[PDB]
């Protein structure tokens, strides 16, 4: 890009300026909860009065008894997505590395044609 | 008393094998790996995955 306000829209989009958080319930009600529904959370001891929208939910089977884990504003750190990032990371670099060893030879390639030219015209000239 | 004897007798059956799951045994290891990581990162400035 080469505008100021493009850039500036890059520069927001560049940072976080909020902290971040992510929040996980533990669900015991009758009513199920699907991946589209916004609900409405209120915990008192914990300063919570507000919407929330489902992001994550690990449900078990209805006969399973078992609680259910719900998750709000992205999810917690964990290491398994460090490794994926981390591994698509390297794969990028890879094919990038791959396409720029084929660039630089064709830079050498597209140097001999030029070089050829540099002749004919030096031979034209005497 | 006998019927007591029996009761413990009965008692004294079950296996001493408690099954412990580890599934959420590996996730728990791997969010403290993830602190682990993410303090290790910010003591190195950004000098890291993120």
């Amino acid at each position: 890009i080469t505008n100021n306000d493009d850039l500036l829209i890059f520069a927001k989009k560049q940072i976080l300026d909020v902290p971040e958080t992510a929040l996980t319930i533990a669900y015991k009600g009758k009513e199920p909860v699907s991946e589209r529904d916004v609900w409405y959370f209120i915990h008192e001891p914990m300063g919570f009065e507000t919407e929330v929208k489902v992001t994550k939910i690990k449900s078990s089977h209805p006969w399973s008894k078992k609680f259910q884990e719900i998750g709000f504003s992205n999810s917690r750190r964990d290491m398994v997505r460090i490794q994926t990032q981390i591994a698509n990371q390297v794969k990028k670099a890879s094919v990038d590395t791959n396409k720029i060893n084929s660039f630089s030879s064709i830079a050498m390639n597209a140097y001999d044609s030029r070089i050829l030219t540099e002749v004919v015209g030096v031979v034209d000239g005497d | 008393l006998a019927r007591v004897e029996n009761l413990l007798e009965r008692l004294l059956q079950k296996n001493p094998v408690i099954k412990m799951d580890d599934k959420v045994v590996a996730e728990v290891v791997s969010r403290n790996q993830a602190n682990s990581f993410d303090q290790y990162n910010y003591t190195m400035g950004g000098a890291a995955y993120s």
